[PDB]
RNA sequence: GAGUCUG
DNA sequence: TCCGCGTCAGACTCGTTTATAGCATACGTGAG
DNA sequence: CTCACGTATGCTATAATGTGCTGACGCGG
């Protein structure tokens, strides 16, 4: 069973491995994120509703007026993503927002039966996210990369060492909300807990614990266990808990009943412990000196008196006890504080606290974050409260309270977003608990810990952000104004909330200009995981421990993805099957594994939930339809791995993939490639520009056809059918009657985007796929596109490469490539690039774009059309004038000899110069389009209103075509639909379709058919007209551009490079080199058959490089082309459609233990030509990673093509005809051509122009700038001898002007003399120091 | 070692170009020193011959 | 300075000298005006807080944020970092008649030339082509040698072969760690973009082909020449001034 | 790690060794980026002294 | 720790005395009779006022301190002008002060380049408008359409909005923008060439033609003369001097036709 | 200033 | 607690959003 | 020599009179 595209041409799978999950749609993070922000729900805070219940209600401050939220709409989009990108303005819709203004009086107590004003009021436009996941900002195309950030919740860490060479792990709790200030408990070497609020000073712990109205005794209850001593007769008891003592030393004789059991100054042993809890041991006689030190837990006093004998948490005396004993107490309750498992820490700390009661800690707290302001009881009560206890400064978030919850044990998840007072104490607790021995430290790299927020929480907070903005400015207004009068749209400002989202989508770290080089540079860019930007880490921040791979990252982040950069390990690839829980934790699917059978159940597992379960490998060996093969299966548990028994493991990898990246699944034998070079290799897969024509990969993977389709850069078929009309331009495609809804007119038309710019100015083409009057299905690949083949990803173009030394020629990876390559014209790539033309207006006036261009040559203005505008089609080189402009001049004093050249030409020119837009030096092409953009007072040029006639006659030709292929398909049906009840065949055609509107039939279900295709065709009439007005108003409009700005030309041209030395090239290994040479056919290694190899690699770059895919890759790639080449071969004999057919099912069903099988047969003979006619160019292979094609597959593929099993020839040099001395490897490596052309980054510099204030030469290329001679470069100079050369590069090369100029002219003059200066850089050094009021004086000879 | 006799050259256009160059100025105002240029730094710095 | 926008752009300099010059001249007022003395003295504040922003802000404890919310940048601050102006502008420079492009190797080169192309030869030498063309009388002034230069004329490429020939250039690359990290070459003019290396010094410049770039410059003067071809030749820096062993070795 | 890799490229790594290999692999390249800086402030150090 | 001028200087308003009714009275009567004490007491006493309105008028133009100082200069010309005989409470009136005194502030200091009132008052009503437009019309205002609500000139309404744009920081974009007062080293040389060249093309042509063309233009002589002026000298013609100038140019004009320029050195 | 990059 | 340090060139992009009363006399320079 | 134009300083009166983003680097002296 496949599908109509897969029956065009069927890859080769070696895996062996049954999926049991597909590969989702790779672009699902940033939709779903998105779709939550807009979408509208009325209980499910998520986006909007959220932000507007969370802010609204907003009442006065005087508390008569409040302005409250009904509910929101977005309008729909003013411009289409096309009209956006071309005028440059921001895709978006405007949110329109329902608002009640409610009043109450003053005089009646809540009486709110007096103003109710209710308005839907504009607040912005929001911009919105395209079909594919992407912005258009100002007409830009670009991604906002989803984020990752610590959870909130609790963490309790502790510095292993660093602080105090004592080297005391100091153990510590944070506390981290959403939304609110830190709160941070922390140990001192002392064992004194501390309170750090917002990470300020430090403050004792207990002082909290007063702030929130606790007692010494209450606070003490709650961290001690209590100790009780009766007072019997004379001698002194105590009430014994059998274990307490455990692993302590007995300090006096411990005597129970008459009989001793331990022995004064002995450790008490188990025995001794389970002796006395037998014996039911309650009282035990002790001496009085075992209590002086004993802290005292209640207060107690004289009951005679009526005064304290001793305070709370006070130490106890032998005196203190005797007073006790006289007053009349005989029962003292005493702190149980035995060091090693019960520390006495909240004690010393009531000791370290200088506060008493509650007013006093909220006094000390208020002095902290305020210090100097006097406190008040009503600001200390306010701030404090304000801090962790108001609804709005603090919020957890839910998933705050669930991480909270969970981390202290609870049992409910959901909870209040505000600190509890049992929370901080729960908390304190456990921290203790952690300093005693028992609970542990968690992980902050864990990604547990670490939680995804996409685009919807992001859009959704500096939407917040605006609102709380408005908030002020409504409570301001609400509270002065005269409240009937005034409406609520006068106090809301729109422009605050546009500014906070525009800043988000536009100025934010996180939106960046897409990456588009190539399909799967989109697709990835679009699933980037950033822990940098706004509330995340810095590269100054970022260690060594963050950047490395966590266990978690097993199944969620690739752990071969990554920048090799500065960003190293910050910036990560999503996995493959990964995706965000409902909270934002990652999450990966996993096979349910119950009673040892393994089911087809399947479950996603987070971070945490997944440290839980053992879940085998998914190399591990299935047992044909039930249970594991093998007794101990090899899994992993408690981020650890080793082998088990059939009966503990739970779960199972779904994929072997689900480990790795999108990127690095497209790498074929990534089992045998080094991870460095791997890496390097899917992040050069990005780079890979799409060449002329797109090839597919011999040696894939499988992930090949996904990434093509999910990337959206293919048009794909939704509803299938026939193809009714193919053109370079459209495909319609007439719909099958089962998915064919009988409402709207059943035909699909895709629109083609042809030969457009990229951001990085590569070539978007769309080609037809499919043929006229072909049948397809949902999901079928209808046009290809820019590095696509039929439907199968296709980054660069497969090679014929042998492993071997050339006279150099490949000495540093360096790339010795064939003629062949480029008369082929593979690698030869498309680029476009957008250059324009600004008129503005000066103080002296405006700029004119006229062709009457002062001091202009005929052949430059022959090229310049009646505006002064160049022509479509018209061919140009660096210097030839595109647009002419001339910018007024005022009087010009000019000089004699300026006066004298003026007199003899008398060309004075008038008042103006030359500021025409000309093609950059050295770059040439073809002028493809031309754009002119003008404001709506100005008289339009001649040449921008022939553009507009083409624009509205072109629309109307579309619209009228739309209609048309409407009608005529909608009354194709109604013709059906009538024959139904109704034989009317030959009668109906032969009177005109435009007088149908009085057929019908009789009263059945078939004549409420014919009034919808009725209602149907005029609803398209009249739509018609409307959309036609429309396209004419957006084409006769004039646009509002920059202030100054009158109009602008934007002139496209197209340039068509071919592949060159200098040029960088790599494989899919992270395999690189730069071409060396190119190579005449005739010198190029050729075969015994005569066969010239295209590409000459270094054998030396492959065992130091240890990407042995590379090697692997060819030998498979050969034995494919060996099969391509049986079957262009039996192709050019025509030969029989049965034996074809036999050495092609032979050939698909080849592999040991092969996943796929390919029941040929069922395969009509017609659909059997078209495949091997696609199979001859080399019979595709797909090798999953690590369930790859095996080294004996490959050799036994190799034999069906009658080629060696060592994949090595025998070659002769094309010079010599000589034999070379050994067999040589070769066979067919898929090769991409990088971005980095030598077109691009070639410079040169004598003498240019010059900085402002150092006077220095400018730096880069675009700005004509002289390369850096950098303290190191000089450092070189300094070695040798070289002061001559050494000073030239500091005076007259750079900063002294006098000399530079003097130095040219000697040069033009041939004295080669140099006559030395001063730098001017220094001179200002010296001004910018006195400027600081230090005499910097130069002392003469 | 290396930093503090980097410092401790008699010539400040050396000090100050190395690193600490507030601090560097601070001093050389107020003790009205003298740099006389005999350092290779110091002449790169005016663009002199080494 | 006017951009092209016709909008301004200036230093913060300014902005900081604006606070001073208003505070300083608020102050005069409320002199004038006998103002009591805690308005006077909230001004005498702000005044010291004015300059110590333009001498050294951020020093003096939260420095003033201009437009973005970035710290306004002092006049110790043009000074003092790194990119002040001693490391930036003056330790080391921009500098005219330099070049860059891609490496690749040159094996049929000897070991004192470098593959150099023809179009980057022609800008770094311009002055030197002026002169020979004026020299000739083929070019009757310098605006006209620019415009033969400019359309490339097959007369100016043999005269542009005669002034590179025996002239030496620098190549450097990144990072510069050793002395040899910059040698002297006689170019060799080349068609194509990319520059050609001879393998045996792809040591010292720690070159492997597979996309590195390198500098060119060129010395004028003959002082320049000289010391180029004397002491900072290939051919004459063979051995390692670390150890006694060559570096220029076989690979 | 304990339990070392029995297997070589020729006879193939599975996703358990790779992912180990992943932790050497990137600290390495780290490395070259973040480290390579106290080597060359090193260089600035002694070049100023001498 | 109190190191702050802000805080110090709030924390010295606070210890001041609230004024009241009959008190306000009292001190305004000998404060306009000219009390020292009072003058002081008065301004001393309503700081708290200038902070108010100082306070939400930060994040405008200059800091708060900056907009408390200027806010309170209002304060001073506010008691100068209070009207103790009128029942109307000073708060009232002083409020008006310090707003105004504030705002004109804002509006001078807050832009490098002065700024007219006249202009920035103007702007105001532009913007109010685009406001109320922008309620109404969900997109934002063009300029026509604020122009056509106002029925001012569409050329104003964009002066206007045209000064409303604000200067950027060099500090970096000083690197990528270069001198354009200063000419490059080849354009220098250019012109020594010429100056060189026209000495050398004076003692080429004859004696007289050289001295009337070289004095005019200013290229021999101090003051660049027109065709009559140039009679100041010994010429002393009208006709014999414009006769002589195009003769020395014509002569010249062969000169460059033969060295090789004329057309060549036209497109230049 | 924030990016995505090549050594 | 405070402050002094942290490799060398190259490519590209973005960015300098927002606020405030109306009309009379006075002060000062420029244009016809 | 005179007026217009650009720019500035003036005065108005319900009462109101107390502030306020991003947090976390690491080694040495
Ligand atoms: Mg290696
Ligand atoms: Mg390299």
């Amino acid at each position: 069973v496949y599908s109509y595209t897969e029956k065009k041409r069927i890859r080769k799978d070696f895996g062996k491995r049954p999926q049991v999950l597909d590969v989702p749609y790779l672009l699902s993070i940033q939709l779903d994120s998105f779709q939550k922000f807009i979408e509208q729900d009325p209980e499910g805070q998520y986006g909007l509703e959220a932000a507007f219940r969370s802010v609204f209600p907003i009442q006065s401050y005087s508390g008569n007026s409040e302005l409250q939220y009904v509910s929101y709409r977005l309008g729909e989009p003013v411009f289409d993503v096309q009209e956006c990108q071309i005028r440059g303005v921001t895709y978006s819709a405007p949110l329109r927002v329902k608002l009640r203004l409610v009043i109450y009086e003053r005089e009646a107590p809540e009486g709110t039966v007096k103003d109710i004003k209710e308005q839907e009021v504009y607040m912005g436009e929001i911009p919105l996210m395209t079909d594919n996941g992407t912005f258009v900002i100002n007409g830009t195309e670009r991604v906002i990369v989803s984020q990752l950030h610590r959870s909130p919740g609790v963490f309790f860490d502790s510095d292993k060492g660093k602080t105090h060479s004592s080297g005391k792990v100091l153990y510590n709790a944070r506390i981290i909300p959403y939304r609110g200030s830190w709160l941070d408990f922390e140990f001192d070497p002392k064992d004194n807990l501390f309170v750090r609020i917002d990470r300020r000073r430090k403050l004792p712990a207990t002082i909290i614990l007063r702030a929130l109205n606790y007692t010494t005794e209450q606070i003490l209850d709650l961290f001690f266990e209590k100790v009780i001593f009766e007072i019997r007769d004379n001698k002194l008891q105590m009430e014994l808990v059998p274990e307490r003592l455990r692993g302590e030393t007995a300090s006096f004789d411990i005597e129970a009943n008459g009989k001793v059991y331990v022995e004064k100054g002995r450790r008490i042993t188990a025995r001794h412990i389970r002796q006395l809890e037998k014996d039911d041991v309650k009282l035990i006689e002790v001496p009085v000196e075992y209590i002086a030190g004993k802290v005292v837990a209640k207060d107690y006093i004289d009951e005679s008196t009526g005064e304290l004998i001793c305070a709370a948490n006070m130490e106890l005396s032998l005196d203190l006890l005797a007073k006790l004993s006289q007053s009349g107490h005989k029962r003292i309750e005493t702190l149980f504080t035995n060091d090693l498992d019960h520390g006495p820490y909240i004690s010393e700390t009531l000791r370290v606290d200088p506060t008493n009661d509650r007013l006093s800690a909220l006094v000390e707290i208020y002095r902290m974050m305020r210090p100097g302001e006097p406190p008040t009881r009503e600001a200390a009560e306010s701030l404090f409260e304000n801090l962790f206890f108001s609804e709005d400064r603090y919020d957890l978030s839910a998933v705050g309270r669930m991480k909270f919850n969970r981390s202290l044990l609870r049992e409910e998840i959901e909870g209040s977003g505000i600190l509890s007072k049992d929370d901080i104490i729960d908390v304190m607790k456990k921290l203790i608990d952690i300093r005693n021995g028992k609970g542990e430290v968690d992980d902050i790299d864990h990604l547990g810990n670490r939680r995804i927020r996409s685009v919807g929480e992001m859009a959704e907070n500096q939407f917040r952000v605006g609102l709380v903005r408005v908030e002020r400015a409504v409570k301001e207004r609400l509270s002065l104004g005269d409240l009937d009068t005034l409406m609520p749209q006068d106090m809301i400002n729109a422009k605050p909330i546009s500014a906070a989202v525009k800043e988000f989508f536009g100025s934010s770290q996180l939106s960046q200009f897409m990456d588009q080089n190539n399909p799967l540079s989109e697709i990835t860019h679009k699933r980037r995981i950033s822990a940098l930007g706004p509330g995340g880490l810095t590269r100054e921040r970022a260690g060594f421990e963050v950047r490395d791979v966590h266990p978690t990252h097993y199944g969620r982040v690739c752990p071969i993805e990554t920048p090799e950069g500065p960003n190293i390990g910050l910036i990560n690839s999503l996995s493959v099957y990964a995706q965000t829980n409902e909270y934002g934790f990652l999450e990966t699917p996993y096979r349910k594994v119950t009673d040892g059978v393994v089911t087809d159940e399947i479950h996603y597992l987070s971070a945490i939930e997944e440290g839980n379960y053992v879940i085998a490998q998914a190399n591990s060996n299935l047992d044909e339809e039930g249970h594991f093969v093998e007794d101990l299966v090899t899994c992993r548990s408690k981020g650890e791995s080793s082998l088990f028994s059939r009966d503990q493991v739970d779960y199972m990898d779904v994929s072997t993939q689900q480990v790795v990246s999108v990127g690095a699944s497209l790498i074929p034998f990534l089992e045998h490639d080094d991870a460095n070079r791997a890496l390097m290799g899917a992040n050069m897969q990005r780079q890979a520009v799409p060449t002329l024509r797109a090839d597919k990969p011999l040696v894939g993977t499988g992930m090949e056809r996904a990434v093509a389709v999910d990337s959206g850069v293919t048009a794909v078929a939704k509803r299938g059918g026939v193809v009714q009309y193919v053109d370079a331009s459209r495909i319609v495609i007439k719909v099958n009657e089962d998915e064919m809804y009988p409402g709207e007119a059943g035909i699909d038309i895709y629109n083609l985007t042809k030969y457009t710019r990229s951001n990085q100015n590569t070539c978007i083409n769309q080609m037809p796929c499919v043929s006229l009057g072909e049948p397809v299905e949902r999901g079928d690949v209808l046009a290809d596109g820019p590095s696509t083949d039929l439907g199968e990803l296709a980054l660069g173009q497969n090679m014929r490469v042998a492993f071997m030394p050339w006279n150099g020629y490949n000495f540093e990876d360096s790339i010795l490539v064939s003629e062949r390559v480029v008369q082929e014209d593979r690698f030869t790539t498309i680029h476009i690039q957008e250059l324009a033309c600004v008129s503005r207006d000066t103080k002296l006036g405006p700029e004119e774009i006229t062709a009457d261009i002062p001091n202009v040559g005929e052949a430059a203005l022959s090229k310049l059309d009646e505006s002064g505008i160049v022509y479509i089609g018209a061919e140009v080189t660096g210097g030839d004038i595109l647009v002419g402009k001339v910018t007024p001049k005022g009087e010009t004093q000019l000089t004699p000899e300026e006066k004298l050249l003026r007199a003899i030409f008398g060309e004075k020119a008038s008042d103006v110069k030359d500021s025409s837009l000309r093609v950059p030096n050295g770059v040439s092409g073809t002028v493809i389009d031309v754009q002119v953009f003008t404001r709506d007072g100005v008289e339009k040029d001649k040449r921008a209103l022939e553009i507009e006639e083409m624009q509205l006659k072109q629309a109307k030709k579309d619209l009228s075509e739309e209609l048309q292929i409407l009608e005529a398909g909608l009354f194709s049906r109604i013709r059906a639909v009538l024959v139904a009840g109704g034989v009317e065949a030959e009668k109906l055609d032969k009177l005109p379709r435009d007088r149908w509107l009085e057929l019908g039939l009789t009263d059945e279900e078939k004549q409420n058919q014919l009034e919808q295709l009725a209602e149907q065709y005029d609803e398209l009439k009249h739509e018609f007209e409307k959309k036609l007005e429309a396209k004419r108003r957006k084409i006769t409009q004039g646009d509002d551009l920059a202030p100054g700005v009158l109009k602008i030309v934007k002139v496209y041209l197209a340039v068509k490079r071919r592949i060159q030395p200098g040029d960088k090239m790599a494989g899919r290994h992270g395999n690189k080199g730069v071409i060396s040479k190119i190579n005449p056919i005739e010198d190029m290694p050729y075969d015994e058959n005569g066969t010239p190899v295209d590409i000459v690699l270094n054998p030396l770059g492959v065992p130091s490089r240890m990407n042995i895919g590379q090697i692997l890759e060819t030998h498979l790639g050969m034995a494919a082309k060996g099969i391509g080449d049986k079957i262009n071969a039996m192709l050019k004999q025509q030969q029989e459609v049965a034996k074809l057919r036999e050495f092609i099912q032979r050939a698909y069903d080849l592999g040991a233990d092969v996943r796929q099988k390919v029941d040929l047969s069922t395969f009509s003979d017609e659909e059997v030509m078209r495949l091997a006619e696609n199979l001859r160019k080399g019979m595709p292979i797909a090798t999953p990673v690590f369930d790859g094609a095996k080294e004996a597959e490959i050799k036994e593929l190799l034999k069906l093509g009658d080629l060696p099993t060592s994949g090595q020839i025998r070659l002769y040099d094309g010079r010599t005809g000589e034999q070379f001395e050994r067999p040589v490897t070769v066979g067919y490596m898929y090769m991409l051509k990088l971005n980095h052309l030598v077109d691009d980054k070639m410079h040169a510099r004598s003498t240019g122009s010059y900085s402002l204030v150092t006077q220095q030469p400018l730096g880069g290329k675009a700005q004509f700038g002289g390369q850096r001679f950098g303290e190191m470069e000089v450092w070189a100079l300094e070695a040798y001898g070289a002061a001559y050369t050494l000073q030239e590069m500091l005076t007259v090369k750079s900063d002294d002007v006098n000399g530079r100029t003097k130095m040219y002219k000697n040069i033009v003059d041939g004295n080669h003399q140099m006559e030395p200066g001063m730098p001017e850089s220094f001179n200002v050094l010296l001004k910018e120091i006195r400027s600081l009021g230090i005499n910097i004086e130069l002392e003469d000879e | 070692g290396i930093t503090k006799a980097s410092l401790a050259t008699e010539s400040f256009i050396s000090a100050a170009s190395f690193q600490e160059t507030t601090r560097v100025l601070t001093e050389a105002a107020v003790a009205g020193k003298r740099d006389e240029l005999r350092g290779l730094k110091e002449n790169v710095i005016v663009g002199r011959l080494i | 300075v006017p951009l092209d926008g016709g909008r301004f752009a200036t230093s913060d300099l300014n902005d900081l000298y604006r606070r001073v010059i208003n505070r300083n001249n608020r102050l005069k007022r409320l002199l004038d005006l006998a103002a009591p003395d805690i308005i006077v003295r909230n001004e005498k504040r702000m005044l010291q807080e004015a300059v110590d922003a333009l001498l050294d802000n951020g020093r003096r404890g939260r420095a003033i944020t201009g437009s973005n919310k970035r710290p306004l940048k002092s006049l110790a601050d043009m000074i003092k970092g790194k990119q002040g102006r001693f490391r930036q502008n003056l330790l080391g420079k921009r500098v005219d008649y330099s070049g860059r492009s891609v490496i690749t190797v040159g094996p049929y080169l000897r070991l004192h030339q470098c593959g150099l192309p023809k179009k980057m030869a022609l800008e770094l030498f311009k002055p030197f082509i002026y002169g020979k063309l004026e020299l000739r009388g083929l070019a009757t002034t310098i605006k006209a040698a620019k415009k033969m230069v400019e359309r490339e004329e097959a007369v100016v490429w043999d005269i542009l072969d005669e002034v590179i020939r025996e002239h030496p250039v620098l190549l450097n690359r990144a990072p510069t760690l050793h002395r040899l990290g910059i040698q002297a070459f006689e170019p060799v003019l080349i068609e194509g973009k990319a520059i050609q290396l001879h393998p045996l010094v792809c040591a010292a410049y720690n070159a492997d082909f597979d996309g590195d770039q390198m500098a060119v410059h060129v010395p004028l003067t003959l002082e320049a020449q000289l010391e180029a071809r004397a002491l900072m030749m290939s051919t004459n820096n063979i051995l390692s001034p670390a150890n006694g062993e060559p570096i220029i070795v076989p690979s | 790690i304990e339990t070392p890799i029995t297997a070589n490229f020729r006879e193939g790594l599975n996703v358990l060794q790779y992912f180990i290999s992943t932790h050497g692999a990137r600290k390495g390249l780290a490395d070259t980026a973040l480290k390579t800086a106290n080597s060359g402030y090193l260089t600035r150090r002694l070049v100023d002294v001498a | 720790r109190v190191l702050d001028a802000t805080q110090l200087y709030l924390g010295e308003i606070g210890y001041s005395p609230l004024l009241t009714a009959e008190e306000e009275v009292y001190f305004a009567r000998r404060a306009l009779r000219g009390d020292v004490a009072s003058r002081r007491r008065m301004i001393e006493s309503n700081l708290r006022l200038v902070v108010k309105i100082a306070r939400r008028y930060g994040n405008r133009g200059l800091a708060l301190l900056d907009l408390i100082e200027e806010g309170n200069l209002g304060l001073i010309r506010a008691v100068e002008k209070f009207d103790p005989e009128r029942g109307f409470r000073f708060s009232t009136y002083a409020t008006w002060w310090i707003r105004q005194t504030i705002e004109r502030a804002i509006m001078n200091q807050t832009r490098t380049i002065r700024l007219p009132i006249h202009i920035v008052k103007e702007l105001n009503v532009y913007l109010r408008t685009a406001r109320e437009l922008s309620h109404k019309l969900d997109h934002e205002p063009s300029a026509e359409e604020i122009a056509e609500q106002l029925d001012k000139p569409v050329d104003d309404v964009s002066r206007m909005l045209r000064l409303n744009e604000r200067g950027t920081a060099v500090d970096a974009l000083l690197d990528i923008l270069a001198d354009e007062k200063e000419n490059g080293p080849e354009d220098t040389t250019q012109d020594d060439d010429m100056k060189q060249s026209i000495v050398k093309w004076l003692f080429e042509l004859n004696a007289k033609q050289r001295e009337v063309l070289a004095r005019r233009f200013g290229l021999l002589g101090y003051e660049a003369a027109t065709l009559e002026d140039v009679g100041r000298e010994i010429g002393l013609t009208r006709e014999r001097v414009r006769q002589i100038q195009v003769e020395g140019l014509r002569r010249l004009r062969e000169i460059l036709q033969t060295q090789g320029l004329n057309i060549e050195a036209l497109f230049l």
